[PDB]
């Protein structure tokens, strides 16, 4: 499950949002008022996705395999940037293992969601095309399924 | 387990309401669900309808695909994109034939003709698409497509909130019961939920509901039962609220017998797909005996099922099954000699396929890189232990559960129409409501890109539906009033009986939801079919089952909540056990087993073509509170042969 | 889980260390200890000697007797005090038998010939015995008697503090690790420990130290993950101690593959022997099928074992698998019919036998009664689920696994003697250290009777050796501070860790007590033969085990604990991490199936009396870290006959 | 599990030892210094022995059953002394039992360890008697036992 350094996190008290309380997608994430720095409030309801991990601005949370089946020693280390995201493994034996991988071809916030698409028209509505089609599918035409006879 | 740093309790009658009032509501911002409110903007502007989009976590990773995905799933390819074409009728043919014959052929075929515009659309997006020299997209396996995933679920959140706008998606709001018309006992007229970040009880007044929750995890005891309890292979996020909510309502399922057994790797649950499809990775067993063809002559009995290429899913986890119960574990996937194998001697080719391997885990469940890290399993020098997860209830991947409905007037047979009052396509039988992704059961295999593009289908129906029927369902104020009170009834609870033990979690007047779903999860384990019996059950355990949840139910009367986060707890603990009761009742209902490798009835252990090659069809009525059962024999609608 | 309301933090060098000075050191004041500690007070006067008891709860109830007991499970009756007389020839058969062939003859018939006096000793202090009108004991079955147990540890307890007095007696205090005589690398010289109400470290120098730990639970993962992972079938008190201390300082363990699979009521495992033996109750599957009717052929293969009455425990658990294994649960045990058949129409009798059965609970396993009530479960009217638990490792009770002992002089043959540097009753092969109840192997069916008298045995043994051998241990000093600095490391390595992480249970440099745990339970599930496989095991999951168990100790070194209770868990976890290791051992050296219904290796699913018919001893050897093993062949002792 | 009643306990008056923290056979039981009441301090290793139950002279000490496999509502209550013990035992339906065993023959703390034994001798010592030998055994000698032949 992850968890918070605390010599990194400021509780994100410098930005308009708490990043890993707004990320993770169980709500594990909340802040200790006290500290002002987080944690994850119910470790044993954590996927291990790393969503938190890879949102906070201080790298300052890490993620302990569960106990059940995970010896000491084991960490997967994300630096995730725009276009791509770069991973250090390193084992319980010290073998470190650098990965890096493309994430995205395009700028961030740049979707035209309808781009090239004509308007919609209560005649369309009643066909079974979707907005784009048939040409987003790659054919002139609506492809075509026989049905048995 | 669960103990909050402090309390956040609230009464029912202190906390404020916000009524939003919308067209239409999707409920779940998970993939189907973006797709959803993706398409729905489009069309909403022939009428000016407003969308709404709820969901209880963050869509930016919210879901199943909060990792990000290693593939896109279901890719036809009907034009010759990527390195394999395909055809229609053969791709319903083939999930036809992993379902062992029962699947919605009009519901596959439908979102199957959709779903290349979807992929094509996720790729213009931004999501990188592992590419050939030539350009032509990489195949996994005949179906599925390499893709740089990781941020496969931001990507799509930015496109379904371009779409719709950022002031209609409300985000941290959990739904837990749907509104029905006041005037209309089979129409939806919206939902209700709170906020688990700020005292709101959530009023939404909709004419169009659209189920998008994701299926339900965690019913049954996993292998892992402290920290790792949280290690599903599923969305651990995902609860049966769709699944719950809609059958309340009236809303038919139907297959929920049909869940699904992964078989991964062990304990970490990393993916098998592109091991056994593009790394041609080799299952054996502890003797280094490869099942798949020591196990062959056990499919025979299954016709034409066992002859069938791939082999169907279920039968492929059958033979494992066998070899678990002759004690040939552990089961091993030779990621060494399939790196090997690939590299032919090649070094610099085998860096290159090791980084691939790696990428699929890191792309998608890092849990089994990180396994691997602390275990020092290096992969290129030995083995992983394999094995199969407990049950998982869902529509969208290998499992067809979830609700009955409609399909596309020019697809669905009058055999398959039947059941709805209106024909408007993925409408439920309740009027208004519709069900996407894994929440529209009978119609599998639509994984990421398949779940988006039936809640594209969903959505343009919607907006179809609202324009050309004018529904104007109103919502009933006595019944919002009584689901306000029960909505925060176990924050009431806590501090009416907390004072009884000095320790807050031990109390003989109520149950935590930790603690409800400790019980869920070993009645469900025990009797209805999970690990703790080999996925075995029959009639006398189902049945069991049932008296077992009764109490439960009975039980979830009395639970507690400490803080908006466990009040959120106790409702996702709510929508299982119900979803838990429909999946024991189905079983006992269906007297075959058609999925050996998911679930064996012991009783009626054969596979029966002669009198259940049917859809098994539900319907809870809330009123009576009783449940209805009908067998919807299957019928092919496209044309294809084995 | 366990979260502590605030620390209770210690330094090793902040510690004050007590030194005890004695001759006699009784480790574990349960029924064996106790019997240790009031005969060993009898023969001390001699020399005038000092007897110490450690325990690390208090006396009064500590152990498996905590709740009473509802009969005792060994009482021959030699004269006809009871309502069946029997021979000690038989009941060395009996145990044999049940046994499957292997047993220390000499060990059985040694305190069989002893256990009818502490019986009768008993019921002179006080124990209320079950009599018929005519003043006879009432047998349950042919070996046991039903008693009124309910205060049958106080009683107990109120013999041994008479006997060795009050100020003898150390409460609250948990012992670690023996300690050994820097004359001799074979010999003990006492054990040191810790209180957990205080911070004190305690070191006692003993001639001669006696293990009555009781013996291993929590080892496996049970049916029950949440509240009721407490709810084990035997004394959760009990984690292996003695074995762990034992092991370590050289003794010789034997038959430590052999553990036992209890068959008791479903989860509250409540008792069956009363039910089957006393009021005649039947148990049946689903179908209402008697399986040990039904499955009386499948033992004919265990010839003469299969064919012996009574039939051999596990054989009896064999026929239950089988049930389980063809998916016939659930399987119940009939106390209504049980009861109607008893009280033939009178309602007056039927009262009687309903308070006796309610008494059979009360007495024993009030949990089982609490489930009774909590389910509506009217035994007059409804039959109950019945089940094994997970494996547990004693021997004591139907399991033999423990330490190899010296016999008495007048039974033991040659064959057993060799092992033993100095030949004293129930002494292990360490000189001065003796073995009893659970902790001495090879000679089960002691039970409570049975485990007191052979404390009774050690200690009139260990004060003959200290006055023949007259022994004179000199404690290391050296090893004494490395051992007090690994007492509090856990509570150093907390402090010294902690600001990792905000979390103080989710750190990367450290493992809780609760979390090693969890980990030792899902590993001895999967791959020792636990529930996961219904018992089933091979060489290559035995192999993984050990691999597992490898990363698991050395974990250990990195244990953290935030205060006295949960540093005691975490010692409680040591002793079953190498007590498990032991036990993964022992079932991979023997290469047979010789108890199917405890455990099968599928490798080598045969009883194998041509190879072995024969104790497995082990010995681990810490300075190389190398354990050897050694094959006694079993030779009968007693005369008897098939 | 066993939990603690606030309503009945009074974290032990001024008797000389907690009586629950005493008792409690897996060092479950403590005492919260602040409240000044008793509390088990991990549940999930409770064993429903009911010792502490048994002997908290307040009876304010009760059990609930796991919930792994509980429905609420049912309960277990005994009310010991000094011959006999007496159990209520009330159903989650409303179905109430009532019964009553005994528990001791003799006076508690009447114990005398070896009445009417003869005093041990180093002669004694080597033989395989035990105290009270073979008199107590009830038999008109030492037990014998035939060795195979
Ligand atoms: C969990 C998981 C899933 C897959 C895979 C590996 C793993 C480890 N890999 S492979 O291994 O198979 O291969 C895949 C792969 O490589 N390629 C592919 O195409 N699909 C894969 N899937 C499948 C897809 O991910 C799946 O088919 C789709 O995501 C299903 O879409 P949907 O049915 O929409 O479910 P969702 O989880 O995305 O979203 C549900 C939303 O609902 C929210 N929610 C839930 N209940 C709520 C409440 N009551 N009120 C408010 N909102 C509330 C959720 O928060 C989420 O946002
Ligand atoms: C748990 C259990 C056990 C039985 C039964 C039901 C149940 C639910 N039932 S039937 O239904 O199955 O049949 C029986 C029955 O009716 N009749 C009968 O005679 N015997 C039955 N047993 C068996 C007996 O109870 C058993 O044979 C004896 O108690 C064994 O005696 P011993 O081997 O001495 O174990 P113990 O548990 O009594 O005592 C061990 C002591 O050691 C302490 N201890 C442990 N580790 C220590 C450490 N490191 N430092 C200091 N002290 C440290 C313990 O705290 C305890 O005081
Ligand atoms: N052995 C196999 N043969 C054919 N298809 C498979 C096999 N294993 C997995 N698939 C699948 O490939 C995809 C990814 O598999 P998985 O990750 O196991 O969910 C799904 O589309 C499955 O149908
Ligand atoms: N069917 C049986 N036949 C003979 N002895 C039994 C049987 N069932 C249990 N016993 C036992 O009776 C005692 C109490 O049973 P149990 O509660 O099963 O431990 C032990 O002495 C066992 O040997
Ligand atoms: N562990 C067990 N599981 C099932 N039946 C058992 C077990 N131990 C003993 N029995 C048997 O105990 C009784 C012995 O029967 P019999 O030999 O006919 O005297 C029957 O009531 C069986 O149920
Ligand atoms: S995102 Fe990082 S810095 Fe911000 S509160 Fe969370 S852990 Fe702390
Ligand atoms: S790893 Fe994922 S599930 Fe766990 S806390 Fe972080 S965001 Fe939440
Ligand atoms: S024995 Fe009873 S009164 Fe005393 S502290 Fe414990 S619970 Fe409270
Ligand atoms: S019931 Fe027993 S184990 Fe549980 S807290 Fe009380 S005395 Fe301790
Ligand atoms: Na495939």
């Amino acid at each position: 499950p992850s968890f918070v350094n605390p010599e990194k996190c400021d509780g994100c008290k410098a930005l308009e949002r708490t990043a890993c309380e707004y990320i993770c997608p169980n709500d594990l994430m909340t802040l200790d008022k006290e500290k002002m720095k987080a944690y994850n409030r119910e470790p044993d309801m954590c996927w291990e996705c790393y969503s938190c991990v890879k949102m906070c601005p201080q790298g300052a949370i890490d993620v302990r395999g569960y106990v059940d089946y995970s010896p000491l020693g084991g960490a997967c280390v994300p630096m995730r940037g725009t276009s791509d995201i770069m991973w250090t493994v390193k084992y319980r034996n010290g073998k470190v293992l650098r990965f890096k991988f493309a994430i995205r071809t395009t700028p961030w916030g740049s979707i035209q969601p309808f781009e090239g698409f004509p308007e919609p028209t209560e005649e369309a509505l009643k066909s079974e095309l979707l907005a784009g089609e048939p040409e987003i599918i790659g054919t002139s035409e609506f492809p075509q399924v026989k049905k048995k006879a | 387990v669960y103990y909050p740093k402090k309390y956040e309790l609230y009464k029912a009658d202190e906390v404020p309401t916000e009524v939003v009032e919308t067209d239409i509501l999707i409920i779940g911002g998970g993939f189907s669900g973006c797709g959803a409110a993706y398409e729905a903007a489009y069309w909403a502007k022939l009428g000016g309808l407003k969308v709404t989009l709820v969901e209880k976590a963050a869509v930016e990773r919210s879901g199943a695909v909060a990792q990000g995905l290693s593939a896109i799933n279901t890719y036809i390819d009907l034009t010759g994109r990527s390195e394999r074409q395909n055809t229609l009728e053969d791709y319903v043919r083939y999930v036809t034939l992993d379902m062992m014959g029962l699947a919605r052929e009009d519901l596959v075929a439908d979102y199957a003709r959709h779903v290349d515009g979807t992929v094509h659309l996720f790729e213009k997006w931004g999501l990188p698409i592992w590419k050939t020299p030539d350009g032509k997209y990489v195949r996994e396996g005949q179906w599925q497509i390499m893709i740089h995933g990781e941020s496969y679920k931001p990507i799509i959140a930015e496109a379904a909130k371009m779409a719709v706008g950022e002031e209609n998606i409300y985000e941290r709001v959990f739904i837990f019961e749907l509104l029905k018309d006041k005037n209309d006992p089979n129409a939806v007229a919206g939902a209700v939920g709170f906020s688990v970040r700020e005292p709101k009880f959530y009023v939404f007044k909709a004419k169009a509901v659209i189920l998008a929750t994701g299926g339900a995890t965690l019913l049954f005891r996993p292998r892992s039962t402290g920290e790792a309890a949280g290690r599903t292979w599923y969305a651990i996020f995902d609860t049966g609220s769709g699944y719950y909510m809609g059958l309340k309502a009236g809303a038919m399922l139907t297959q929920f017998e049909h869940r699904f057994i992964p078989f991964r790797f062990k304990d970490g649950y990393g993916p098998v797909g592109a091991w056994f499809l593009f790394f041609k990775c080799k299952a054996k067993n502890a003797y280094g005996e490869e099942y798949i063809k020591t196990r062959a002559a056990e499919l025979e009995k299954y016709k034409p099922y066992g002859a069938a290429q791939p082999i169907p899913t279920p039968l492929r986890n059958h033979q494992v099954m066998l070899e678990i119960m002759d004690g040939n574990q552990p089961i091993y996937m030779h990621t060494e000699e399939a790196l090997a194998e690939l590299a032919g001697g090649d070094k610099k080719k085998l860096k290159h396929i090791y980084e691939e391997a790696f990428e699929d885990f890191l792309d998608m469940t890092v849990s089994q890189a990180l396994l691997w890290a602390c275990q020092n399993i290096d992969p290129q020098e030995q083995p992983s232990e394999a094995a199969p997860a407990e049950p998982y209830i869902m529509g969208s991947h290998s499992g067809e559960a979830g609700f009955w409905v409609c399909g596309p007037e020019d697809l669905m047979p009058e055999e398959y129409a039947k059941l709805f009052p209106l024909k408007y396509n993925r409408m439920t039988t309740v009027k208004g409501l519709f069900a996407i992704g894994d929440c529209a059961g009978a119609n599998p295999h639509k994984f990421s890109s398949g779940s988006f593009t039936e809640g594209r289908i969903a959505a343009k129906a919607a907006v179809r539906f609202i324009l050309e029927q004018k529904p104007n369902p109103e919502i009933d104020d006595a019944v919002v009033e009584e689901l306000k009170k029960k909505a925060y009834a176990p924050m009431e609870r806590f501090m009416q009986y907390k004072d009884l033990s000095t320790a807050d979690d031990v109390n003989p007047e109520y149950i935590l939801p930790w603690q409800g779903l400790v019980r869920l999860q070993k009645i469900m384990d025990e009797y209805a079919a999970g690990i703790a019996t080999i996925y075995k059950t029959n009639e006398k355990m189902l049945q069991r089952a049932l008296e077992l949840l009764a109490f439960l139910k009975e039980d979830l009367e009395k639970l507690a909540a400490r803080d908006l986060h466990e009040l959120m707890r106790a409702w996702e603990l709510v929508h299982r056990v119900w979803t838990a009761e429909a999946h024991v009742r189905h079983m006992l209902f269906r007297k075959e087993t058609r999925w050996p490798g998911y679930y064996y009835r012991t009783d009626y252990p054969e596979l029966n073509d002669e009198e259940w090659k049917c859809f098994v069809c539900s319907k809870y009525d809330a009123e009576k509170d009783e449940w209805t059962f009908e067998k919807v024999p299957y019928v092919q609608v496209i044309e294809w042969s084995f």
